[PDB]
């Protein structure tokens, strides 16, 4: 590599060159950097909307919403510092965003602020047995923040109740709203409350004057399934800038190469992407994002 | 819902032969001044398609098999055709895929369907103020367990009801691989008696369906009017076919539009 003559000698494999034209390499260009493209991140679902929304289920009466078919951007959650605590449970909160997951749930619910450390797979305790439990596989994540300035008032809050008893433990993923009073020993009941017959729902007293340890935490809890149905949740994305009349590498969705981008004359039927040649190899490409 | 018409009566299949219906873009990769062999589901050239036809004493809602895919080729003056819907059971045992144009929107939704013995949405009471608004729902009764819900952009179709030679042709392919559902879209204006014409057409995607629910039958919907057991419907045609492992020659032209195919 000491100078253009050297390399004869090294390609002929000898110390004398002979009088001529000799091709000692081929001489290849190399990407200067790399190209990135996507489209934009417009219409996901407004996660920010349901810890925002003005009201929450009981305990018992916590809302399952289903979110798919969108990007979700978990970013804004964990940089913004408006939870009071989160925790993930088999999944990193960084991976989540280059992780594309079919089912996304959303549980919505208030519980005393002692009764947060019982929400995980494998608990115990009166809210997680009698009200709402983790599996043992719940890959999902948990978030809370402090209610005390929106759900307490003055005069304490009632709207927010628990089962307090159950004939038995409550199963994953299961509510019950039955308001059937609970019988403790073999004394009938029929509905009317007396010895050994009692109300299963409680109210949680809310008043702002209470312990933060007892203050009210609005908990959004998220399920991570992954069934056999395909994939559309997906982390966001990134589209970088675009580069011209340059060699480069660029990926564009799920097409990756090395070429130099070069706008042409030719116009690609708005149904069909990307061109090809009588090779099979792609000469043009259109943005994912600009057109 | 579960009231059959009065004046409905079946009718022997009658068959009749396609030129070169069921061509269809391939994918969204661009070509031009090329000759590509494309190997796929297509319904091959001179093959006997199915007669069906909807009038005030002959009305066809049959349950067809779907199998892998399937091409529907009408004409509407009066767009009698409502749309499709799809599934195995076609009841609420399952998730059902429905394709309804009310006039307004285009409605694709997958949930469990109440199934009713004679489908439709119905109309009435046009005389002066011609009206054609929906008015009566008979395609379902209650539907839950939703697993995708899809509504078009909002437009006005004209319903009213028009006489003489067919004005518009309407030919589509409804197919599902891979547990991806793809449909494809042509509306172009014919002269037309009956039968069909002779010429070429090429398809044109219309939606991104991924669905991946088994579909093994389906069924047309219609519309009925009437001036709902005693309610009518005008005058219609529309024609089924199933689509084959066929491989065509797609001859591209300098703008990249199919110009003929060729069956081997």
């Amino acid at each position: 590599a000491l100078d253009p003559l050297s390399e004869t000698k090294c390609t002929l494999k000898s110390f004398t060159v002979e009088k001529g034209i000799y091709q000692t390499s081929n001489f290849r260009v190399q990407p200067t950097e790399s190209i990135v493209r996507f489209p934009n991140i417009t219409n996901l679902c407004p996660f920010g909307e349901v810890f925002n929304a003005t009201r929450f289920a009981s305990v018992y009466a916590w809302n399952r919403k289903r979110i798919s078919n969108c990007v979700a951007d978990y970013s804004v959650l964990y940089n913004s510092a408006s939870f009071s605590t989160f925790k993930c449970y088999g999944v990193s909160p960084t991976k989540l965003n280059d992780l594309c997951f079919t089912n996304v749930y959303a549980d919505s619910f208030v519980i005393r602020g002692d009764e947060v450390r019982q929400i995980a797979p494998g608990q115990t305790g009166k809210i997680a047995d009698y009200n709402y439990k983790l599996p043992d596989d719940f890959t999902g994540c948990v978030i809370a923040w402090n209610s005390n300035n929106l759900d307490s008032k003055v005069g304490g809050n009632y709207n927010y109740r628990y089962r307090l008893f159950r004939k038995s433990n409550l199963k994953p993923f299961e509510r019950d709203i039955s308001t059937e009073i609970y019988q403790a020993g073999s004394t009938p009941c029929n509905g009317v409350q007396g010895f050994n017959c009692y109300f299963p729902l409680q109210s949680y007293g809310f008043q702002p004057t209470n312990g933060v340890g007892y203050q009210p935490y609005r908990v959004v809890v998220l399920s991570f399934e992954l069934l056999h149905a395909p994939a559309t949740v997906c982390g966001p994305k990134k589209s970088t800038n675009l580069v011209k009349n340059k060699c480069v590498n660029f990926n564009f969705n799920g097409l990756t190469g090395t070429g130099v981008l070069t706008e042409s004359n030719k116009k690609f039927l708005p149904f069909q992407q990307f061109g090809r040649d009588i090779a099979d190899t792609t000469d043009a490409v259109r943005d994912p994002q600009t057109l | 819902q579960c009231v059959n018409l009065t004046t409905r009566t079946q009718l022997p299949p009658a068959y009749t032969n396609s030129f070169t219906r069921g061509v269809y873009y391939p994918d969204k990769v661009f070509r031009s001044s090329v000759l590509h062999s494309t190997q796929d589901l297509f319904l091959p050239f001179f093959s006997n398609v199915t007669w069906f036809h909807a009038i005030h004493k002959r009305f066809d809602n049959p349950v067809l098999p779907f199998n892998d895919g399937v091409y529907f080729a009408s004409t509407e003056k009066s767009n009698i055709i409502r749309g499709w819907i799809f599934g195995t059971t076609l009841d609420s045992k399952t998730q059902s895929l429905l394709i309804v144009n009310n006039a307004t929107n285009v409605v694709i939704k997958v949930c469990e369907f109440q199934f009713c013995n004679d489908p439709f949405l119905d109309v009435y009471y046009h005389k002066n103020n011609k009206s054609w608004m929906k008015s009566e729902f008979r395609v379902y009764s209650s539907a839950n367990n939703c697993t995708f819900e899809y509504v078009s952009q909002p437009f006005l179709m004209d319903l009213e009801g028009k006489q003489g030679n067919f004005k518009n042709l309407r030919e589509f392919v409804f197919k599902n691989i891979d547990g991806y559902f793809k449909i494809y879209s042509k509306h172009t204006p014919i002269n037309l008696v009956r039968d069909l014409p002779q010429g070429f057409s090429a398809l044109e995607p219309l939606v991104d369906l991924p669905i991946g629910i088994n579909i093994t039958r389906f069924q047309t919907l219609l519309a009925l009017h009437r001036s709902s057991s005693g309610w009518t419907a005008g005058a219609a045609a529309y024609y089924v076919g199933y689509l084959q492992p066929r491989t065509f020659l797609l001859k591209y032209n300098e703008n990249g539009t199919i110009t003929d195919a060729v069956d081997c």
